[PDB]
């Protein structure tokens, strides 16, 4: 199902940070790594489209970190989607929905 | 710097996304309008982020900048900065940039973000002594000796070859220093910076953790995927309320037992068979142990706030000690030795079950948990109490789908065959073994997953 081998804590961000950027919010992993090495990435508004980078990911590490200040007066939630692929390209798992809650802080 | 003559907003800002801004921001009604050098003067600040910009020529001419924000853009030149003393506060994550020079002389600087560019040599940050906040992440570093004078800094982070960092001794002011992924042993300087309170020190190859005892005003350390074995020097931090330790070599965490305000603890890809010291831990609501070397999970049934639980890859055969924890949203335990899981009936809260690779037999523990969202249940595999090996064997199928419905064999070796509720073999010969697979897919709540496995029946001479 579309669980498949994901392991992603949940994950949410106060809003108006302050401090140095990026901030690590949760690590994402899918345990297809046990037979295959796995290339993490996130799509999405916030992510590849706009705002663009507000997210990022580390493509080897799955290390998923917000860039800079939230507000949850202008955008509440965000809609992300996390994919894993194998050396070749071809996804070792179904892309899973992140959904990213803006708190107050 | 000043135009010569009132000028058109797209003959000063050569950029076509910097032109149009620019135009807003002077309150023109097109590009093509002239403006005054003192028109340039009044604009003091400027968020020009996300706006594909691949220059800024004409931000020479904006003498009374303070704040500028051109991060997530395409700038690789920087030049028409060099001479904005007036700048407090510079974004510029996410760009091209390579040649940082034209930044020597913004003795004002405060705040300078910089990180995910292709910076290299950062000898023109030396003078800019003022600075508080400095990001350079994901840039390709490696001598951060610039650095050595910038006292007044409070928050720091810098990537990705660095392996001396002997010019960090005088910064003692820094609150919050990354130093992830890097190339790190030797952290013996960062004993000198009593005031830090959070150290990310990811992928790095650090062993001796020492230099850490005195920073005791540390809330959050992260030394993932390191070299770590003894953690002894831990047990001085006794504010820490965030620790990861995953992907290290440890065993101990008697070091940890006192630790009481940690509320987050990431212990994955260790060498960890005893969490006995992780019992007293009652305010931890995330707690991480997959790919260890757990059996005895019992100290668990204490930690009353766990939400997020894992456990995957272990030794584990008793699940039970997770019955009491009703707030936990997710629970991860792929990969263990679980046959049981009754006391789960416990968890109306859980939104994400993961339970593949164990020795489940039987879901209608499962059928009130409504509220799974995400489910795992694929490839189960158990051997049964051996029986005797007879001409004619039969054994009750003991698979149960959630709802207590018997799931009829997929396929049975031996040529045996299946008449609801018993799997029979007529066998011609002695064998050690037989065996039958299953396969179901399945929904509970919403969560969806394919109930599978290999069940072993072995036969006594
Ligand atoms: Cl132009
Ligand atoms: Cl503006
Ligand atoms: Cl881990
Ligand atoms: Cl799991
Ligand atoms: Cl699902």
């Amino acid at each position: 199902g579309p669980l498949g081998s994901w392991v992603i804590p949940p994950i949410s961000c106060p809003e108006n940070e302050k401090g140095e950027f990026p901030k690590n919010l949760v690590q994402i992993k899918s345990n297809r790594d046990k037979e295959t090495k796995v290339f993490y990435s996130i799509t999405g508004q916030g992510a590849d489209k706009p705002p663009v980078g507000v997210f990022i990911i580390e493509r080897e590490t799955g290390w998923l970190k917000v860039t800079q200040p939230l507000d949850r007066e202008a955008i509440a939630k965000y809609i992300l989607y996390s994919h894993a692929v194998s050396s070749n390209g071809n996804a070792v798992e179904d892309p899973m929905e992140i959904v990213i809650t803006v708190t107050d802080a | 710097a000043t135009i010569t003559q009132d000028t058109p907003i797209n003959q000063i800002f050569t950029d076509t996304a910097l032109a149009e801004k620019m135009k807003t921001v002077l309150g023109k009604t097109n590009v093509t309008d002239t403006v005054s050098q003192t028109d340039l003067d009044q604009v003091t600040t400027l968020q020009a982020d996300r706006l594909g910009i691949k220059s800024i020529d004409g931000v020479e001419y904006l003498n009374n900048l303070t704040q500028i924000n051109f991060s997530n853009n395409q700038l690789t030149d920087i030049t028409p900065l060099k001479n904005l003393t007036k700048l407090v506060d510079i974004l510029m994550n996410n760009n091209q940039i390579a040649d940082i020079t034209p930044l020597a002389n913004l003795t004002n600087l405060t705040g300078l973000t910089l990180f995910n560019n292709q910076i290299t040599d950062i000898d023109p940050l030396k003078n800019l002594t003022n600075l508080n906040r400095l990001e350079l992440s994901s840039n390709t570093i490696s001598d951060i000796s610039a650095l050595s004078g910038l006292t007044s800094l409070q928050q720091l982070n810098f990537g990705n070859q660095v392996t001396d960092l002997k010019p960090l001794a005088n910064l003692t002011t820094l609150e919050r220093l990354d130093i992830s992924s890097n190339k790190v042993s030797d952290i013996s300087v960062l004993a000198k910076l009593t005031n830090l309170e959070s150290l990310i020190a990811t992928n790095n190859q650090i062993s001796d953790i020492t230099p850490l005892g005195i920073l005791t005003n540390l809330d959050e350390l992260s030394l993932n995927g390191n070299q770590l074995k003894d953690i002894g020097t831990l047990a001085s931090l006794t504010n820490l309320t965030d620790l990861d330790l995953a992907n290290n070599q440890i065993s101990n965490l008697a070091p940890l037992s006192g630790l009481t305000k940690l509320t987050e603890l990431k212990l994955g890809a260790n060498q960890i068979s005893n969490i006995s010291p992780l019992a007293g831990l009652t305010a931890l609501t995330n707690l991480e142990l997959n790919e260890n070397q757990l059996e005895d999970i019992s100290p668990i049934s204490n930690l009353k706030n766990l939400t997020y639980l894992t456990l995957y890859f272990n030794n584990i055969s008793d699940i039970s000690p997770v019955s009491s924890l009703t707030k936990l949203q997710r629970l991860f335990f792929s990969n263990n030795k679980v046959s049981d899981v009754s006391s789960l009936a416990n968890l109306t809260n859980i939104n994400w079950l993961s339970a593949g690779h164990n020795q489940i037999s039987d879901l209608t523990p499962l059928a009130n948990l409504t509220r799974i969202t995400q489910l795992g249940l694929n490839d189960q595999a158990w051997t049964n109490a051996p029986v005797n090996y007879k001409a004619n064997v039969s054994i009750p199928n003991t698979v149960k789908n959630v709802t207590g419905a018997l799931i009829a064999p997929a396929t049975i070796s031996d040529g045996g065959s299946y008449t609801e509720p018993d799997i029979t073999w007529n066998l011609p010969s002695y064998t050690n073994e037989v065996s039958y697979t299953f396969s179901q897919p399945v929904t509970i709540g919403k969560g969806t997953t394919t109930f599978s496995g290999t069940v072993t029946q072995p036969l006594k001479a």
